[PDB]
């Protein structure tokens, strides 16, 4: 077409491809000159002399088993040596940040490639040949003029070409929208029907003085279109109905296709969770190795079943309207959020797991973290916050959190369960209560250990501990002194691990340990935890380490 | 004029860094401002046999500064630009009473940049939605950020500099990026006409600086650790004493804590008030005079990089050490922000880094890498909503809190 080329390079220091032309079968060396014939007489390639050394394989295949064949050319020795181009959209558009409109028409350009022109400089780098019978005469040489398919910069040099050839019509019609994406062209308006016809018909005259076909007698396709994996409706868009196997027996593999689903419906289907059959795949290298289906994981994937029976669907963006995001925690590190405008449509939803023990408040400020991301790459601006969560109960945790977290808008929503501090330590120790002085030790190859504390009063405690490192130990002596104290107890330890892990303030962990000093935590009245410097003869701590 | 030819590191390439998503509010501002650009000339459309990229923001006042993080292509060139083209950092800057802050990135927009680098300064403005495929830009002028810029223009700022430095041969002045450090010793009203007039004298040659910030580096120090002054000492002061003391240690060798640990010898209980011996009170003074004097063998490396420290010590309060090998701290402080509950921490922690790298600038001509106490993704999405610099340094995320975090207060 008449379009300006882009000037195309290799790599620095690289010349052309000079493959070997390997020989083909009979039946295939004719049916690929009676491509070349009609690909030449329409331009798209031309017969070259012998001054051009370079070339690349050439192959040929059938149509899905059909009548027309397809020629096929192996460009990767090519790519390798062809400049770098700027990458192509990487993510595509999120039907949630669409706008509605009145109506939308699909255009798909076929022969893209092929109707744009290729830098003429650098069209010797694509000659090839198609192979005599038997060697008997020289090869018909020959190379391309536009873009071949799959090469490393026909996506990036077709796009450019489209936003040029789009920028005069865009122009004279500042009404409709255009998105682009590979050969695909989606035109939104609201013009009254009769009217967006004659625009898309102009449109596809302005497209079709550039050399560019498109669908004429129907447009390709009509709502609702099925686009992505997605169903794009005139007024609503949900996810392409997702199909659960019915199977008695699992592998590696089929785990991580339908955890793949769950996450694509999670978008619009609300409570998917996914917690129990990703645990399956944590140690995992093989792909076949059948895995047996934990009792626990059995029902999440039936609860998965139980939300996808029926249908449901997400609302489309109205920039008038506030944006809203709502959060609700599953149960066990596990989050749930809705995007919304109205009250019975979503935008979309989602979920958020922690990985990496942490707490209720840390883990939520992460999830809204996550969710102030998402709605800047599809809305441009950042939601409201309704949090399950007290205003002082959040004032009080970053406020003496090490880390510095911004908190957006948000306000409180009663809506069970609820984010709360299930303890706190006390920042000074406590008067009348007894002091224990705790402290542990294992055996890092025998693995036997043993854990006790030394209290002022005088009462004293040891066991023994087997199967535990030097840490399991140094939380085993505190879980000691919580459950042989009162209501308040004042506890000294020469461990910083456990006093970080205790400073932490969790409220769950991946450890049955933790889980019951978070017990007696909760049980205890006043609890003021101490670090002192081990092995240093300082008194009281000095004595309970000679008992370990 | 002829442009300065500008090379790569022989065997590295352009930067190729993403660009991260804006609010539409910020995607506006930038469009109009760099149609203005593309207007006069400093930028141009590309294509996409262009695969470089460097991310591009919207800063502010009310009108939209754009700041480019030239950090990727600074790392690739300027290395090889501070050693063909360095300016000298002046180390009489630090000892001025005053020093003032002068925006002289204006400049840079007249003098063209060299034919065949324009391609490593492509930029993209993104678009909402991933709907279309983002607007693309290169530079044809000396870009702002980019630390060539002011490596290039350094001989006409010498130029229009000399006639203010011969009338003024104590005025102290250095050029980082797009800032002019002018330091005095006059007193402040004095020094502050002194500033207008250099502001007067760099507009009659051309240069428009946006005034119509003052820092004193005299007290700048590596503050003294304190330990707690109390009337009466309990057993668990005493152990919160001997710990930070014990930690000390790493520090300033020749502490001793035997005298102090005697003071503990029976497991006594955690509120038990104890009488300090003689001999305690020695090591109570004797380990109160070590401490208040500065430590031995601590000198600025100039082939290695600067490192700060940031830890959160709630109240707007925050402490920061500069250092470049664990426990030697070349500049110690404190920033406090006084803003009656009109701000947040994102934003103490922003006003800080810029707190610091001024200072760092000042001292030592070149900025550290931060260890910054906050949530990557957290600080990967509001730190431009206070940022009022035009560098940028580069940071990485603590993962792991203090324990020693009373140990600085
Ligand atoms: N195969 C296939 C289809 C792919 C496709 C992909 C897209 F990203 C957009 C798209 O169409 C739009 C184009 C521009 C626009 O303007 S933008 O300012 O939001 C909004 C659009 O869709 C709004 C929602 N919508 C959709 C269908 C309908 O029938 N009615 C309706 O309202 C089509």
């Amino acid at each position: 077409s008449p379009i300006e080329t882009v000037p195309v390079k290799l790599k620095p220091g690289m010349d052309g491809p000079k493959v070997k032309q390997w020989p083909l079968t009979e039946e295939k060396i004719k049916a690929l000159v009676e491509i070349c014939t009609e690909m030449e007489k329409e331009g798209k390639i031309s017969k070259i002399g012998p001054e051009n050394p370079y070339n690349t394989p050439v192959f040929a295949i059938k149509k899905k088993d059909s009548t027309k064949w397809r020629k096929l050319v192996d460009f990767r020795e090519l790519n390798k040596r062809t400049q770098d181009f700027w990458e192509v959209q990487l993510g595509i558009p999120h039907p949630a940040g669409l706008k509605k409109k009145k109506s939308v028409t699909v255009l798909d350009v076929g022969d893209a490639y092929f109707s744009v022109p290729l830098d003429e400089d650098f069209r010797k780098y694509t000659a090839f040949t198609i192979p005599s019978i038997n060697n008997e005469t020289p090869g018909i040489r020959y190379q391309y003029n536009v873009l071949p398919q799959g090469w490393k910069g026909s996506p990036a040099i077709f796009q450019s070409s489209m936003t040029k050839i789009l920028e005069p019509f865009a122009a004279q019609n500042p009404d409709i929208v255009i998105y682009q994406y590979m050969d695909d062209l989606y035109v939104g308006s609201d013009l009254e029907i009769g009217q967006h016809r004659t625009k898309i018909e102009e449109l596809r005259q302005h497209l079709l003085r550039w050399g560019l076909t498109t669908p004429d007698k129907k447009h390709q396709k009509e709502p609702p279109f099925l686009w992505m994996g997605y169903e794009l409706h005139p007024d609503k868009w949900t996810v392409q109905p997702i199909v659960l196997p019915e199977k008695d027996s699992w592998t590696v593999n089929d785990i991580q296709k339908l955890v793949g689903k769950l996450n694509w419906a999670s978008q619009i289907y609300p409570g998917i969770k996914v917690r129990q059959l990703s645990k399956l795949l944590r140690g995992t290298k093989a792909l076949t190795e059948v895995i047996p289906l934990t009792e626990e994981a059995e029902l999440e994937l039936a609860e998965n079943r139980e939300i996808l029976k029926e249908p449901v669907h997400g609302v489309y963006y109205d920039p008038s309207k506030d944006l809203i995001a709502e959060i609700q925690k599953q149960g066990q590190g596990q989050w749930t959020y809705q995007i919304y405008q109205e009250p019975f449509k979503n935008l979309k939803t989602g979920k958020y797991a922690r990985m990496r023990h942490t707490n209720d408040v840390k883990q939520l400020t992460e999830a809204v973290q996550k969710i102030t991301t998402e709605s800047i790459v599809i809305w441009g601006k950042t939601p409201k916050f309704k949090l399950p969560i007290q205003k002082e109960t959040w004032e009080t945790w970053w406020t003496e959190y090490w880390q510095a977290t911004w908190i957006p808008e948000w306000e409180f929503v009663n809506t069970p369960p609820l984010v709360k501090l299930w303890y706190q330590l006390e920042k000074e120790p406590i008067v009348g209560a007894e002091t224990f002085y705790v402290d542990g030790a294992a055996n890092r190859e025998t693995k036997l250990g043993k854990a006790g504390y030394v209290t002022n009063k005088g009462r004293q405690k040891v066991v023994p501990l087997t199967n535990t490192t030097n840490q399991k130990t140094e939380l085993q002596a505190i879980y000691l002194a919580l459950q042989d104290s009162g209501l308040e107890v004042n506890i000294v330890t020469d461990s910083q691990y456990a006093l970080g892990i205790i400073q932490a303030q969790p409220d769950k962990s991946e450890s049955e340990l933790v889980n019951q000093i978070i017990e007696q935590l909760i049980k205890k009245e006043k609890v003021y935890l101490a670090w002192v410097p081990a092995h240093k003869g300082i008194g009281g701590n000095e004595q309970v380490d000679k008992l370990v | 004029i002829e442009t300065v030819p500008v090379k790569l590191k022989p065997g590295m390439d352009g930067p190729k860094v993403k660009q991260w998503p804006l609010t539409e509010e910020k995607i506006k501002a930038l469009v109009e401002i760099c149609t203005e650009m593309e207007k006069e000339g400093k930028i141009s459309k590309i294509g996409p046999e262009n695969p470089y990229n460097t991310p591009v923001f919207a800063i502010k006042s009310t009108k939209w500064r754009k700041l480019v993080d030239f950090r990727e292509l600074n790392k690739r060139t300027q290395d090889f630009w501070e050693v063909q083209l360095g300016i000298p950092h002046p180390a009489g800057l630090k000892k001025k009473k005053s020093v003032t802050v002068l925006d002289v990135g204006d400049a840079y927009f007249s003098v063209p940049l060299d034919e065949d680098f324009r391609k490593y300064t492509a930029f993209t403005i993104p678009s909402i939605n991933n709907e279309t495929p983002g607007i693309r830009y290169q530079y044809n002028v000396l870009p702002q950020g980019w630390k060539g810029s002011p490596a290039i223009f350094q001989s006409s700022m010498t130029k229009i500099l000399e006639p203010f430095k011969k009338q003024n041969p104590d005025i102290v002045i250095y050029q980082y990026m797009d800032d002019l450090y002018v330091g005095s010793d006059l007193e402040i009203g004095q020094h502050r006409t002194k500033i207008e007039e250099l502001r007067q004298h760099l507009l009659r040659w051309g240069l428009t600086t946006p005034d119509k910030y003052e820092l004193h580096p005299d007290k700048w120090t590596v503050q003294p650790i304190v330990l707690p002054e109390k009337d009466s000492w309990t057993v668990n002061d005493i152990q919160k004493l001997v710990g930070k003391l014990n930690w000390a240690s790493q520090i300033y060798p020749g502490i001793k804590v035997r005298q102090l640990s005697k003071l503990l010898r029976g497991t006594k209980a955690l509120t038990e008030v104890i009488p300090l011996t003689e001999e305690a009170e020695l090591e109570l003074a004797e380990n109160r005079e070590i401490l208040k004097e500065p430590v031995h063998g601590v000198y600025y490396d100039p082939s290695k990089d600067l490192i700060a420290e940031i830890q959160k010590q709630g109240q707007g309060q925050w402490t920061y050490q500069i250092y470049q090998e664990p426990f030697k701290n070349l500049k110690t402080g404190k920033y406090a922000r006084m803003r009656g509950a009109h701000t947040n921490d994102v934003k103490q922690l922003t006003e800080a880094v810029q707190k610091i790298t001024t200072e760092s600038i000042v001292i030592w001509g070149k900025t550290p890498k931060f260890k910054l106490p906050i949530q990557k993704e957290t600080w990967e999405t509001w730190w431009t909503e206070y940022w009022q610099a035009t560098w940028i340094p580069e940071w990485e995320f603590v993962n792991t809190p203090p324990l020693v975090k009373l140990w600085y207060q």
